[PDB]
């Protein structure tokens, strides 16, 4: 059949949960600057 | 099952020993995830264990155990045995048994000190922190045995390759020598700062040692050591999960390009331990940093392969849309189950890790709570997990001694406790590293000094009452699954359930560059040269060695 | 089926490494980005430094406590400061708010760990070497040391304190 979603999904969660975690500490460390 | 797979026997004892230690590294477990919840349960660890000196003694072993021995043991099991059983070929039995006993002997060696106050200097032991001269030379001996692992592996490698000429390396076996490869590129750090200076120092032939210079060479490996602590489990993830998943490997070239770019990438990147360190050119540490974002990429790339061959076997299950395959899968197998609840938390260990190396953002986080949150994500987790969950197929492929329906319940509960009760530290370590609490410390013997993690510290109470309970129904599960005094009259000549590995036209051009072992390892090399070589240069004509130091 | 999936494979295994690639870009640009700015002085010097660590407080800048802090810069006060076997000298450190704090730190017995709780000065130091570091204490106030290198087994109590005045 065709596109792999499920994967797509995962890689998703996973791309954000990467952002959330990066960004976030970007933020503190202004913060503490 | 005994004298035509001999290797059998001998995978079978870097298994155990690699159990052992664990099981003895883990015990500490408890009483330090206790600590950092602020209930000091050391008094009791003392009167029960009356070896034991300090916290700091118990953070040697429990790094020590399962950071250095469990791992490299079960590393050389899975990537040894593995490719024999796909080659089908006995490796040199000789130089198979040298290395167990070199480590055995190792072993025993470096504990002698350990054990007796001699050595606590943590598994990363810094100079100046001066051990005794066993626990260097026993480290070196049970080092130096994964050099044997590396010739043996490579022999049949270069074995195969003969009556096969002009084909392409199979899987499993590809995979088994780019790592061999390059744990060997990576080794020569270690093995360096070892020769050229612990040894030297702790015999009494030299009185100083440079700690820039130590902790350099050292780091040029210990970060490659989690790459090779990974990759074994990253083997079984890749062909012989999809298998019990119920699936298919989606993609042969995918798992090849990602095991060569750990060849590639795993070694040039230490300056993400040395971001704080002194005289280290930022030029320099800023290039280490781009590399080390660029290792993230394998990790990533097997997120969706994973991600991938798990939907189409779920899809077969009987799955269903957006979610529905999930539901599907052999959930009631620990062996599907510990390395997929495993993926699960390295999708946030992962998260940890690519903040940890990039240069100005790990000064909000190095030597804090949370490193020890990131790497229990990596390695206490997934790959134990996978370790772990792996007794169920292996040993029973290894003893012909089948697994009953008690043991496979015991399992699913070790499993499934392991797993939230690690993920529940990782909230409270990385919580508290957040908070500016810092790692390796008796922090619990300063009830006052870290008030405002109150919160957190509940959860590290917590981690440790659950994963204790844990560990000792492992102990319970191991201990059962090689007792019963049960033999099968078939199910050891019933091999490894490797997979089926979806495969076609264009891989033929991508598969065969990426086969070409000899140019690539080369690469490494040079790679290597450039990113250490002129750091390591400045640094050994501009020599400082200091004397040594035990505060303990 | 079957083949249908092994090109379909690769098509969303290619367009995720450009989005891959991309992004770890963007935090390399955003990276690259802190190198320009204040928050840099964080870093530690490149350049060797040598120092013995077996004299260090009974000669040259380490010395006496009361001589850590010297005015070096038009806005600029650079201090040097001891991390040792459970402690720092001076204690506490005392420096002016709003001026270019120019730390320089060793150690005489093993590496410990310099933290600045809620800023981001977190050197490790090491025997024989010296770590420059540069920071702003803009808002003034009582700031806290942590050792958070293990340094043996006074580790847990090895604190300091820093005192930016205004
Ligand atoms: C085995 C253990 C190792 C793993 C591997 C590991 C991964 C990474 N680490 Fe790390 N690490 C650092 C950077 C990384 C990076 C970039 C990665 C990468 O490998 C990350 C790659 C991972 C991903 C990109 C995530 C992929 C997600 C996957 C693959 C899951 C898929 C899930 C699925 C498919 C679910 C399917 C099922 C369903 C039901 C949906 C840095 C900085 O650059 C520090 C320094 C901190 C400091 O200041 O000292 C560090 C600190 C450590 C230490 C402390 C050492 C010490 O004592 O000083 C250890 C032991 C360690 C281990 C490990 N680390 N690391
Ligand atoms: C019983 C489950 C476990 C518990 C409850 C546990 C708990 C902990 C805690 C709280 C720490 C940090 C203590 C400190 O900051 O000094 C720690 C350290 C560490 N753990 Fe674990 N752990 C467990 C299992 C494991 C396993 C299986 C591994 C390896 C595969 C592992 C690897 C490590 C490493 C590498 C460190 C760093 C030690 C050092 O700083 O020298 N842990 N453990
Ligand atoms: Cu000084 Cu820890
Ligand atoms: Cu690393």
């Amino acid at each position: 059949e065709e596109k792999p979603k499920g994967a797509l999904a995962v890689i998703l969660v996973l791309t954000l949960t990467i952002l959330v975690f990066w960004l976030g500490v970007y933020a503190v460390f202004f913060a503490r600057g | 099952v005994y004298e035509a797979y001999p290797e059998k026997k001998a995978t079978l004892y870097f298994l155990v020993l690699g159990f052992l230690a664990l099981i003895v590294g883990s015990l500490f477990g408890p009483f330090q995830a206790l600590n950092y919840g602020n209930v000091d349960a050391y008094p009791l660890l003392k009167r029960l264990l009356p070896f034991v000196q300090s916290y700091y003694q118990g953070l040697t072993l429990h790094g020590v155990l399962n950071a250095i021995v469990f791992t490299q043991l079960f590393a050389q099991a899975i990537m040894v045995y593995l490719p024999a059983r796909e080659l089908n070929m006995r490796p040199n039995m000789g130089l198979m048994w040298l290395s167990w006993w070199m480590a055995f002997i190792g072993l025993v060696v470096a504990a002698l000190p350990l054990l007796a106050n001699e050595a606590t200097v943590l598994y990363t032991f810094y100079p100046p922190l001066k051990g005794h001269w066993a626990f260097y030379l026993g480290a070196s001996v049970f080092v130096l045995s994964t050099w044997v692992s590396i010739y043996i592996v490579l022999d049949l490698w270069r074995r195969w390759k003969a009556a096969n000429p002009g084909k392409v390396t199979p899987l499993v076996t590809y995979m088994a020598v780019v790592f061999w490869l390059m744990w060997f590129l990576a080794s020569l750090g270690l093995v360096l700062e070892a020769v050229l200076f612990l040894l030297p120092w702790s015999f009494g032939l030299v009185e100083g040692v440079d700690p820039l210079v130590a902790r350099t060479l050292f780091w040029w490996t210990g970060h490659p050591i989690v790459y090779f602590w990974l990759l074994p489990a990253y083997a079984i993830i890749y062909t012989i999960l999809p298998k019990q998943a119920g699936g298919k490997l989606v993609s042969d070239p995918m798992a090849r390009l990602a095991f060569l770019l750990f060849l590639l990438l795993s070694t040039p990147v230490g300056f993400h331990h040395q971001f704080a360190d002194p005289g280290i050119d930022p030029t320099w540490k800023m290039i280490h940093s781009v590399l080390t974002l660029f290792v993230a990429v394998p990790s990533l790339m097997t997120a969706f392969t994973v991600a991938a061959s798990l939907e189409f076997a779920g899809r077969l299950r009987g799955g269903r849309g957006l979610f529905g395959w999930i539901r599907a899968l052999p959930w009631d197998n620990p062996a599907f189950v510990a390395p997929v609840l495993g993926l699960l938390g390295f999708i946030p260990g992962g998260a940890g890790g690519i903040v940890n190396a990039s240069f100005t953002l790990d000064y909000v986080v190095h030597n804090t709570a949370w490193v020890p949150g990131h790497f229990h994500l990596q390695v206490a987790s997934l790959v134990t997990l996978t370790a772990m969950g792996s007794l169920y197929w292996l040993l029973p492929n290894l003893t012909g001694k089948p697994i009953s329906d008690a043991q496979r319940r015991l399992g699913l509960a070790v499993v499934w406790l392991w797993f939230l009760g690690m993920m529940i530290m990782a909230v409270g370590l990385h919580w508290a590293g957040l908070l500016n609490v810092p790692r390796r410390a008796y922090i619990a013997q300063v009830p006052d000094a870290y008030p405002h993690a109150a919160v957190p510290m509940v959860f590290n109470v917590l981690a440790g009452i659950v994963l204790l309970v844990a560990l000792l129904l492992f102990i319970y599960g191991l201990f059962s699954v090689l007792l019963s005094r049960e033999r099968k009259p078939e199910l050891a000549e019933a091999p490894l359930p490797f997979a089926e590995v979806i495969s076609g036209p264009e891989d033929r051009r991508l598969v065969l560059a990426m086969d070409r072992i000899g140019f690539w390892f080369a690469v490494a090399a040079i790679l290597v040269v450039l990113a250490y070589g002129p750091t390591l240069v400045q640094l050994f004509g501009h020599l400082n060695p200091v004397p040594g130091w035990r505060l303990w | 089926d079957e083949h249908k999936a092994h090109k379909a494979i690769l098509a969303y295994e290619k367009g995720w490494l450009a989005f891959s690639l991309a992004m770890l870009f963007v935090f390399i640009a955003l990276i690259a980005y802190t190198l320009a700015t204040h928050t840099a002085g964080v870093i530690p010097a490149g350049k060797l430094e040598r120092v013995d660590p077996t004299t260090v407080r009974q000669e040259g800048p380490w010395a006496d406590p009361a001589q850590a802090v010297v005015q070096t810069g038009p806005n600029q006060y650079t201090v040097y400061v001891l991390a040792f076997a459970f402690g720092y000298q001076p204690n506490p450190i005392e420096v002016p708010q709003g001026a270019e704090i120019v730390f320089k730190i060793t150690s005489p017995d093993v590496i410990h760990g310099f933290h600045v709780e809620g800023t981001n000065i977190n050197v490790e130091v090491l025997p024989g070497e010296v770590s420059t570091v540069r920071y702003t204490f803009k808002r003034p106030g009582e700031y806290r040391i942590i050792c958070n290198q293990y340094c043996g087994l006074g580790h847990q109590n090895m604190f300091g304190t820093i005192v930016v005045k205004e």
